[PDB]
DNA sequence: AAACGCGGGGGACAGCGCGTACGTGCGTTTAAGCGGTGCTAGAGCTGTCTACGACCAATTGAGCGGCCTCGGCACCGGGATTCTCCA
DNA sequence: TGGAGAATCCCGGTGCCGAGGCCGCTCAATTGGTCGTAGACAGCTCTAGCACCGCTTAAACGCACGTACGCGCTGTCCCCCGCGTTTT
């Protein structure tokens, strides 16, 4: 009836309702407790907040403040269980970080 | 001895015995356990003990 | 003149130091014409599907390459040799 | 004596049984005690 | 057409998380292509998991559990924390 | 009436764009045997996608390519990339 | 010694330098260094540790106190060293 | 004639017979006693199914064999037949564990 | 009616209604068609032909009539698409393929 | 307790295959973890496909497709054709 | 850009040295593992049970697509700076 | 250890299109009632993991040592790139 979500409920931004909805819809089980929603969704807004202050950070620190692609390969590449979380997974237009290899760099 | 029917099966057990004597019941006990079995590989005893 | 061998590395800096791609463009869209009517015909060739790939590819062969100096000094090395690289790639799974 | 309420309020496994029988002899079988 | 779009979510969370900083729309699509993905990798392990219980619920639990297997260090437990937490702040409204 | 097909612009892809991207990928002196053993080993890549990727389009009953079968083969890979909705 | 008896090593360590030797025979080393039988073991529990920690997961959202072979067909699968013959 | 080989001689038949046969290369009650000391290091008091520690050791000696050769790879690679650590961690890298 | 097993329908040995029953308990789609189950017990059948050939070959060239898991990492090990396709697989009980590195080799 | 399982099946196949070799256990459990694993791959595969295209009616075209994508060479095209061939076993009847 | 060259000097490479290491053999145990217990634990099997979100009716504002900026950052002009190669 | 110069970093002027918000207008997300049923959870049992030692004994370990190979050191030549080129 109200239709009133359950993001200000959790404390979140992310639609834990569109969560729920897509749970629902997501045939993982057929009783879908609406914490998993929640679950779900905090999990969401927790990791939102570890990326985009990484992104606005390496942005900042290009003097930035706007999160290219750049960005955001400077914010999840030089974390090191981002990278290792996200070892297979890639930003387009991040681009490359400097690296010159040791003994190719003069000594 | 316990064992060394156990480890020697091929050889005593091969050779007839009419009367054995087996010594200390309490370890007989299980014939769940390797000891017991093995004297049926042992193959004849007409007199026991 | 010069020697051989010395402004490598400040483009090892300037191409990590910068974010793009260091490819012919329409040889990318022309190669992606050519892979994509390889198998099937008639596409009409969105540009999406075309760029969609040269992360994929330029990125892993960059990283390739430094599994090839790898290799390549760690037998001691600068002039680099596919041993390197094979023996990379046999280790990679490539190969 | 504070070993027999206070390594049962522990309560790893079959330890129950040997803890006691140890510690009446010797508290020297345990190599941290 | 509805189309459940994250440019706002995330950027909520970047006015919430760092909010001097814009977010450039390639990074936004990062970000709009991480959303389901990510909604997806867990979710799929999570229904695994379901069946691992061989169960039609899940809970907040199955989640956790989710969070609990996979996630490197305290990226697990803060959202041991926070995956529980926010059900918390659920739980509770 | 014209056949607009092509082949092999892995070279137009140029030999400076392997001393383009050696350099990205560090090395230092690119010897004359890398940088065709390149041009072979990329295209190994190339292909394996598409042999996919148009399988995904008849299926689709389509005659043309987007990038949604391209993000549906590398994630179907293991290539994962972000900017392009999901 | 016979007073107190102190005789144990480890259980990584207790993988003794002839079993490295003969892992090293079947992986294909012709002469071990000698830092390789420890070089080895430090590798070999690390790969040990992160399966039966997510296996244990699995033992308690499973609810329970038996760490399976179901669950090692449950975590290697998931863990990447997916075995024919335990499940 | 005695047979006292050199360093180097004896090893490959056993690298024939191993890879002839298909078994484990360890003393199992110190890895079974590995099973229970690492299964208890993340939780304690289990109870122990030892089809577990077959099913991990089958995996775990497998990849131990499997890391060797491409340790000799980057042995032979750097030109050498005794091998190093750093072929082993030079290995680990281009197989991504490094 | 009875248990009249739908693989005798497809000259298979795969109860082609235990495969539609199993399409009905995945959650693979709404409408399980009716070929899925028969396409899957036939690939299904294809494979354990497949399979059971190189398995066979193998135990038999080891001088046996059972087929053991070693005979199973002999056999497919040495196939290409299928090493290839199972490169992840192990197989308990099934060691190793005799070959030894070539400058190992004593000369 | 008689539960479904595929031993006869595989022992089926196997004195269909090879009658000459008696199987062990060992291999058999292989199998019959391999039936119902590639019984999953191919069928979560088939229903990646039907989300995909959004399909709610997986038919033999569908698990052809995925035949298709995920099998290399031969094993492609052999399972395109036998897993036609039972189909044309079965709509015939 | 590519593309074609082109000194050019040192990097690969050969190759020789050297010395030690790492197996090898064999002496020395030794803990490996096997049996063999004794038992009991939680697994396992059942035994009901209710609650739980299902599901669907109503609703409703969410939130996002289409509609309004104007400004973060790119581009460029000019200069300062700063690394490198031959004195 | 030093200046000449070539590359880089930085800083001033321009402007713009994209980032972000504005304006409806739903539609999806919610609330509101089931709905048996799913797993909630009680009981039962029995088993299956449980250490443990008797003991062997061969494996591991204890050590002599012998030399092999891995590096110590060199000259090279080569070889690949740098500077110059233009065209494409």
């Amino acid at each position: 009836a109200k239709a009133k979500t359950r993001s200000s409920r959790a404390g979140l931004q992310f639609p834990v309702g569109r969560v729920h909805r897509l749970l629902r819809k997501g045939n993982y089980a057929e009783r879908v407790g609406a914490g998993a929603p929640v679950y779900l969704a905090a999990v969401l807004e927790y990791l939102t907040a570890e990326i985009l202050e990484l992104a606005g950070n390496a942005a900042r620190d290009n003097k930035k403040t706007r999160i290219i692609p750049r960005h955001l390969q400077l914010a999840v590449r030089n974390d090191e269980e981002l990278n290792k979380l996200l070892g297979r997974v890639t930003i387009a237009q991040g681009g490359v970080l400097p690296n010159i290899q040791s003994v190719l760099l003069p000594k | 001895t316990f064992e060394y029917i156990i480890k020697e099966r091929a050889l005593l057990s091969k050779v007839k015995w009419v009367h054995m004597i087996i010594d200390e019941g309490h370890r007989m006990k299980n014939a769940q356990s390797k000891l017991s079995l093995t004297l049926n590989t042992h193959y004849h005893a007409d007199y026991r003990l | 003149r010069y020697r051989p061998g010395t402004v490598a590395l400040r483009e090892i800096r300037r191409y990590q130091k910068s974010t793009e791609l260091l490819i012919r463009k329409l040889p990318f869209q022309r190669l992606v014409r050519e892979i994509a009517q390889d198998f099937k015909t008639d596409l009409r060739f969105q540009s999406s599907a075309v760029m969609a790939l040269q992360e994929a590819s330029e990125a892993y062969l960059v990283g390739l390459f430094e599994d090839t100096n790898l290799c390549a000094i760690h037998a001691k090395r600068v002039t680099i040799m596919p041993k390197d690289i094979q023996l990379a790639r046999r280790i990679r799974g490539e190969r | 004596q504070i070993m027999y309420q206070q390594m049962l309020k522990y309560r790893g496994f079959n330890n129950q049984i040997m803890q006691l029988k140890k510690i009446c002899n010797h508290p020297f079988v345990f190599e941290e005690v | 057409t509805r189309k459940e779009s994250y440019a706002i979510y995330v950027y909520k969370v970047l006015k919430q998380v760092h909010p001097d900083t814009g977010i450039s729309s390639k990074a936004m699509s990062i970000m709009n292509s991480f959303v389901n993905d990510v909604f997806e990798r867990i979710a799929g392990e999570a229904s695994r998991l379901a069946h691992y219980n061989k169960r039609s619920t899940i809970t907040s639990r199955e989640i956790q559990t989710a969070v609990r297997l996979l996630l490197p260090g305290e990226l697990a437990k803060h959202a041991v924390s926070e995956g529980t937490k926010a059900v918390t702040k659920y739980t509770s409204a | 009436r014209h056949r607009k097909v092509l082949r092999d612009n892995i070279q137009g892809i140029t030999k400076p764009a392997i001393r383009r991207l050696a350099r990205r990928g560090g090395v230092k002196r690119i010897s004359g045997l890398i940088y065709e053993e390149t041009r072979g080993v990329l295209k190994v890549f190339l292909e394996n996608v598409i042999r996919d990727a148009v399988t995904y389009t008849e299926h689709a009953k389509r005659k043309t390519v987007t990038a949604m079968d391209v993000v549906y083969a590398l994630k179907r890979q293991g290539r994962t990339l972000y900017g392009f909705g999901g």
